[PDB]
């Protein structure tokens, strides 16, 4: 497997003759250094239609590069999304095989610039399309990312819900009867408190609130943990006293209304929220790994074609370039670069920062 | 940590039992169902705070007169407390009411440059970084004489003559360098006072805290000087806490960036700060990580620390009240759980 | 719009006590001491809305003169833009506004 | 007209004016005027708010709206004043610190009226 194993794609004219091997085929004397780092590739590579001038070529390779290293962000942040959601589970990167392939097996080929991608236009015009589908699929990232925000959101709603027993704002913890069912107009006859200490202060509470706040009534108490709670009798026609003695015996109260309105309001808010949990985690999280796979193969397939771009540029018309895959072994990346710049014996504009070979790109 | 009661033992105990004051989870979370602002004051009343509010009007109460008044009582312990300090204590809370001298003297400069308006100015400028001689600081209309009115008689005397020279600050911004560049030696001096004279644990929970204090402030810096191109960076450098857990190896990178991706990489450098500024925004993590330093600076007893822990976890438990209360008044309660609370 | 407007500057406001909360200080005697020229500017231009002259309002966001986005924490460039976004809404009211006045 | 951004008129709530000079504001280089006149409720005099609004809407001369912030309720007699001409001036009146109801809206008074 090694999936981890780092990708260096390289290109090279037909003539070319590596000096580090003098005397060696090309394919032999690369395949004797990719056996020197213990490595292996194979050609990859299509005939793009850019014919354009030597400024238009640069201007292209240019955007290229730019949309290149937009599409590595989104795949990486696709990536680290897809982590996130408990998905990339043997490794951060190429755990999720594409096109019904593992990474390596898909990047053993690269005819994908045919049909659904060959539009045999100009590079720009290829260029911009990519790029437009690039955007589409970040914007279907940022759609699972709003996804899960809200999931998120939604579920520190219910941890608030269900915080505790006291001062819980979760209207199922109490009956719906005791509860000012079928309230009448005069006397709420409901009131609900969460006292400290022990449950003797509020009864206290309670006797205190039995005189001048409502007639004498019996209502059942809650736990609230160590905290004291209980059900209150509260009227009406004396709620502001009712709640004066709430507010002056320091029982922090909490009462609200338990109309069956509430109940089933709180009933479809915990339903709502259970359901965009799952939604984000199962149909946004399958959504996202399909774009994220796809924009795997978009980004293979731009980086391709800004490949074949630098050998229209650094190596010369007409085009005769022999391209190279990029698998290596997943310590040998140094070992590798060392002896492409070793064989790099062309391009000497450069001092006798990009690489001096025809095409060298690492990815992942 | 013996020795700490034989000075202030009863300062402690007074900081304490006004810890015991600050407002639970539970208090927010009853402040937070308020319907207005009245009901806000009167779900508070309930608090520590009692009827500190009840001299103004109902109708009258507003946000801003919430803000000015919890502080007002803030501010009010902190100075019975400082009256009440002697020694080393009383250098150290002064050293705190430097740290807000530094704004009231960065906020005198302005108006100072264009000196259109005075007095407004005093009323504005809070009452934590006062000092004595700030009304005659008022009267110079000049800037060079409110310079040497500031470079003597006033505790910022080392921190001008640190770093600046008399007629360098009329071409420096106030906000980007002067008053940044004068947190920043008044943040080397503290940790250098607290180096020197301080006794444990209250030395590791100052180290540990200030340099917070520092790194976020560098945070800020390189967070807010890439949409303004125009400091370099040797400037920023030179702008730089120069302490904390950045220094040295951080500060460096962040001074030499030139954009938010190089602060992400020379900022998720250092493990206290991975997904630091990846989500949300930088203050409600810089609080949230300030009240977990100041939790600790309260599970130590015998330590003077706890007075800044007492300062920074009241001033953010009052900008909670704040918060709370502009999320009533301007009824955008979507996002009224933004407070931090640790206790 | 009127009736929104209500809403958006009460948007606006909780932003800029969102700044402040995080900035700690009260920014706004810095703000107004910090103003060097006008980065939000009306295009005064006629319209010919049934046949009528009649002049609207359009918004010249330069962002190169950011005078007081350098200043104060990252909440105060947020603040900036979503006043900005907000002072759209306010002249495109008072387009209309004009508009209907004459 | 002269292009010219907003003028800021705020006696009612300070706030306000601070949220449009961090939008953005310009001060007169030359004249060593500003567009801002950010004024504390309570403490700048009713003569000194006309004062300003005349020096603004009817002494300055561009093309700009002028906010009020609700700051007219007192002024409420001026502003009719100068609502008779929409150049070089345009009325507004956001809503400051205290809300700004509708009903006190000399522009949505006059619509009102021609319903």
């Amino acid at each position: 497997l090694y999936t981890a194993n780092d990708f260096i794609l390289i290109s090279l004219p037909q003539n070319a003759q590596p000096v580090t091997a003098p005397g060696s085929k090309t394919d032999s004397w690369f395949n004797e250094t990719l056996i020197g780092g213990r490595a292996f590739v194979s050609d990859f590579k299509i005939p793009e239609f850019k014919i354009g001038s030597l400024d238009t070529l640069i201007v292209e390779s240019e955007e290229l590069s730019k949309v290149d290293n937009q599409i590595g962000a989104s795949i990486g942040k696709i990536i680290e999304i897809l982590q996130g959601l408990n998905e990339t589970s043997t490794n951060a990167y190429r755990t999720l095989p594409i096109n019904n392939m593992p990474v390596p097996e898909y990047l053993e080929n690269f005819q994908w610039q045919t049909r659904k991608f060959k539009l045999d236009k100009s590079i720009k015009d290829l260029i911009t399309l990519i790029s437009n589908e690039s955007s589409q699929l970040d914007a279907d990232v940022r759609a699972t990312y709003a996804n899960y925000n809200s999931a998120k959101t939604n579920l520190a709603a219910a941890e608030r819900k269900k915080t505790g027993d006291l001062s819980v704002r979760s209207l199922h913890d109490i009956v719906k009867p005791e509860d000012f069912v079928l309230n009448s107009e005069h006397l709420t006859t409901v009131l609900v408190a969460v006292p400290k200490s022990l449950k003797s202060d509020f009864e206290k509470s309670y006797e205190t609130l039995s005189k001048n706040v409502v007639p004498a009534s019996a209502s059942v108490i809650a736990e609230d943990a160590e905290y004291v709670l209980f059900n209150v009798h509260l009227f009406k026609k004396n709620v502001q006293e009712f709640t004066t003695a709430a507010r002056e015996k320091k029982f922090i109260p909490r009462e609200f209304n338990y109309s069956e309105e509430l109940i089933d309001q709180l009933k479809k808010e915990h339903d709502s929220a259970a359901s965009l949990e799952q939604s984000l985690r199962v149909q946004l999280v399958r959504l996202a790994k399909t774009a994220y796979v796809d924009v795997f193969i978009n980004w293979f397939h731009i980086k391709a074609l800004r490949v074949y771009v630098e050998s229209v540029l650094r190596y010369g018309l007409p085009p005769h370039f022999n391209i190279k895959i990029i698998a290596v072994p997943p310590k040998n990346l140094s070992k590798c670069k060392s002896e492409l710049i070793d064989a790099f014996g062309f391009l000497g504009g450069n001092a006798f920062e990009y690489e001096p070979f025809v095409m060298y790109i690492i990815n992942l | 940590g013996v020795y700490f009661n034989i000075d202030n033992g009863f300062i402690e105990g007074v900081v304490r039992g006004y810890r015991n004051g600050l407002l639970s989870n539970n208090q927010y979370i009853n402040l937070t169902q308020c319907d207005t602002l009245e009901d806000l004051k009167l779900q508070l009343s309930s608090t520590d705070y009692g009827n500190f509010l009840s001299s103004v009007s109902s109708e009258s109460l507003t946000t801003s007169l919430i803000q000015e008044y919890a502080s007002s009582k803030l501010y009010h312990e902190f100075n019975y407390i400082r009256d009440q300090s002697s020694g080393s204590t009383r250098k150290f809370m002064d050293y705190i009411t430097y740290g807000y001298m530094i704004d009231n003297v960065a906020l005198m400069i302005t108006g100072t440059i264009h000196d259109r308006d005075k007095g407004e100015i005093l009323q504005r400028c809070h009452p934590l970084g006062w000092f004595d001689t700030l009304p005659t600081l008022s009267v110079a209309t000049d800037l060079e004489s409110l310079y040497e009115t500031v470079l003597v008689d006033t505790p910022l005397a080392p921190y001008f003559k640190n770093c600046f020279d008399t007629a360098e600050e009329l071409d420096d911004m106030n906000i980007e360098i002067i008053r940044n560049k004068l947190y920043k030696a008044y943040l080397e001096d503290f940790y250098n006072f607290v180096t020197e004279e301080i006794p444990e644990p209250a030395k590791e929970c100052m180290q540990t805290l200030l340099g917070f204090e520092a790194d976020r402030r560098s945070i800020n810096i390189a967070l807010n000087s890439l949409q303004s191109s125009d400091i370099d960076p040797d400037l920023k450098s030179d702008l730089l806490p120069n302490i904390g857990k950045l220094y040295p190896l951080a500060t460096f990178h962040l001074a030499q960036a030139q954009d938010f991706e190089g602060v992400r990489a020379a900022l998720a450098n250092v493990y206290e700060y991975r997904g630091f500024l990846e989500t949300g925004n930088l203050e409600d993590h810089f609080y949230q990580l300030e009240m977990e330093l100041c939790r600790d600076a309260f599970t130590q007893q015998f330590a003077i620390s706890t007075v800044w822990a007492w300062m920074k976890s009241k001033e953010q438990e009052v900008r909670n009240i704040t918060w709370i209360a502009e999320c009533i008044a301007q009824n955008q309660r979507e996002r009224i759980n933004n407070y931090i609370s640790v206790y | 719009a009127k009736q929104k407007m209500g809403r958006v500057m009460q948007t606006a406001a909780f932003s800029l006590a969102e700044v402040s909360y995080a900035t700690g200080e009260n920014i706004g005697y810095q703000v107004q001491e910090s103003v060097s020229t006008a980065r939000f500017k009306v295009r005064a231009r006629q319209e010919n809305v049934s046949g009528v002259y009649l002049s609207q309002f359009e918004s010249y966001i330069d962002p190169e003169i950011n005078d007081f986005r350098l200043t104060g924490l990252g909440r105060g460039g947020q603040q900036v833009q979503r006043a900005k976004e907000i002072y759209s809404r306010a002249v495109e009211t008072l387009v209309e506004l004009a508009s209907l006045q004459t | 007209a002269e292009k010219r951004t907003l003028i800021a008129v705020i006696a009612d709530e300070d706030t306000t004016t601070g949220l449009l000079l961090a939008g953005i504001g310009q001060i007169t280089p030359e004249t060593q005027e500003k567009n801002f006149f950010v004024y504390q409720e309570g403490k700048t005099t009713k003569e000194e708010i006309t004062d300003k609004f005349n020096h603004f809407t009817e002494e300055r001369d561009d093309i700009a709206i002028l906010l009020i912030n609700q700051h007219i309720a007192e002024n409420i007699r001026a502003r009719v004043d100068s609502f008779t001409n929409a150049f070089p001036a345009i009325l507004e009146i956001p809503s400051k610190d205290h809300p700004y109801d509708p009903e006190k809206d000399s522009v949505l008074k006059r619509v009102r009226k021609l319903f």
